[PDB]
């Protein structure tokens, strides 16, 4: 389980390094990978190679993993800083607001988009 | 810290993954253990008395 | 202490626990975290040794290299660690007019009346 | 509640101190509410009237 | 009334912040550019001179 699927169970590395048996979902085996590419890499080496393989570890998240890229919208590929105030909003509710059951996940993601939305109107108003 | 943190809810918690996926979600199982894992939604009566009687059932048996 | 436990612990539980804790508690997890340092840097000394004996001379070599690979990681914590006990130690070091303009005493209303 | 009244009722006779030391009652008080949180009534009485009888501290307290 | 209809009156008032604008020119739709300009100059210019 330390090298490759073995019953569809792997080992896989935390956040501290302490090894979870996991099962190997399309999720898990993207988890793995950059286990062995990127977080094993020391401090220097970290930032250049995350500019490198910008598109691909973007691709790979909104594909495979369970917390998508955020700056995604209509299935474009874009940055935080392009997007407009507008898309992060619909963003927003598109990923913390549920349609199957009518209501915010937790009530710290509703606050979270609350505030966001305070700092809209702070930004554009003119008069107080 | 962002791809680790928080990781372990949405198995049980689908309706809030992407589109339902199950094969985003990190779901923790132990290799040897998986081998007696077959029957979906077996009470949890059912699977610990057959464990417990399976204990009497061979314990009489010997010394008894 | 449950803090500095000689194994790396999650940072953001730890910047919590932090800020409810005692003065003389802080001081007491800094001493305890900072003797968890010297004991890796005396061990990486150590693995510093036999990695540098055995480079003068390839199995037996790698076992080393990610022995001292793997120290580095909770090293990296220790003083992540350290870092939070810096920034909450800070916190704790904040908590004459004869123009008629003003009174118009042409008029006899603006003295007092 | 612990805090929340349910019903705050305050009544009793409003009598006027005359010149011939007897007092007459011709006033009634009728205060009658819902869900309050204290007796407006009372509070209204402390500020701006007084008690018959007023405590008077000494100036140094003697261990009799 | 406590503090239940007292301070549950007080609204929430928004502090402006600096939106600083680059501020480009507005650019009309092209019916509100054509009647300004008198229609025969179309094509008239060379646009390298």
């Amino acid at each position: 389980t330390y090298k490759k699927p073995t019953g569809g169970i792997v080992t896989v590395r935390s956040e501290m390094g302490e090894p979870i048996h996991k099962i190997a979902t399309r999720g898990v085996m993207l988890w793995k990978e950059f286990d062995e590419t990127i977080f094993n890499l020391p401090k220097n080496k970290l930032v250049p190679t995350l500019e490198a393989k910008r598109d691909y570890i973007i691709s790979r998240l909104n594909a495979d993993f369970q917390k998508p890229w955020f700056a995604t919208v209509n299935g474009q590929a874009r940055d935080l800083a392009t997007m407009t105030y507008e898309e992060v909003a619909k963003r927003l509710v598109e990923l913390m607001f549920i349609r199957s059951t009518n209501s915010w996940f937790d009530v710290t993601w509703r606050t979270f988009t609350g505030d966001f939305l305070r700092r809209v109107e702070e930004r554009f108003t003119k008069s107080k | 810290i962002f791809f680790k943190k928080d990781s372990l809810w949405q198995s049980e918690h689908l309706e809030a993954v992407v589109d339902q996926d199950v094969q985003r979600t990190c779901i923790l199982h132990g290799p040897v253990a998986a081998q007696f894992t077959k029957v979906i939604d077996e009470p949890i009566k059912s699977i610990m008395d057959g464990i417990h009687d399976g204990h009497i059932k061979k314990l009489l048996h010997q010394y008894y | 202490s449950a803090g500095g436990i000689r194994r790396p612990i999650q940072i953001e539980e730890f910047k919590t626990a932090i800020s409810g804790m005692s003065d003389m508690e802080l001081a007491q997890i800094k001493t305890e975290i900072e003797n968890s340092i010297n004991h890796l840097q005396r061990s990486n000394a150590r693995l510093g040794k036999y990695i540098a004996k055995l480079e003068g001379a390839s199995g037996d070599l790698a076992l080393y290299k990610d022995s001292v690979r793997e120290n580095e990681i909770v090293l990296n914590n220790y003083n992540e660690r350290v870092d939070a006990l810096e920034q909450e130690t800070v916190y704790r070091k904040t908590g004459v007019d004869m123009d008629n303009s003003n009174v118009d005493v042409v008029t006899p209303n603006s003295i007092f009346i | 509640n612990a805090n929340i009244f349910s019903s705050v009722k305050c009544f009793g006779p409003i009598k006027v101190e005359l010149p011939t030391k007897e007092t007459v009652e011709i006033g009634i008080v009728d205060y009658e509410a819902g869900a309050s949180h204290g007796n407006p009534v009372v509070d209204f009485l402390k500020r701006n009237g007084s008690t018959l009888e007023q405590k008077v501290n000494l100036e140094n307290p003697i261990p009799i | 009334n406590g503090n239940s209809a007292d301070a549950a009156y007080a609204q929430v008032e928004i502090q402006p912040r600096a939106n600083i604008q680059l501020d480009f020119p507005e650019l009309k739709p092209y019916k509100q550019v054509k009647q300004i300009a008198p229609a025969e100059l179309e094509g008239l210019l060379d646009l390298e001179r």
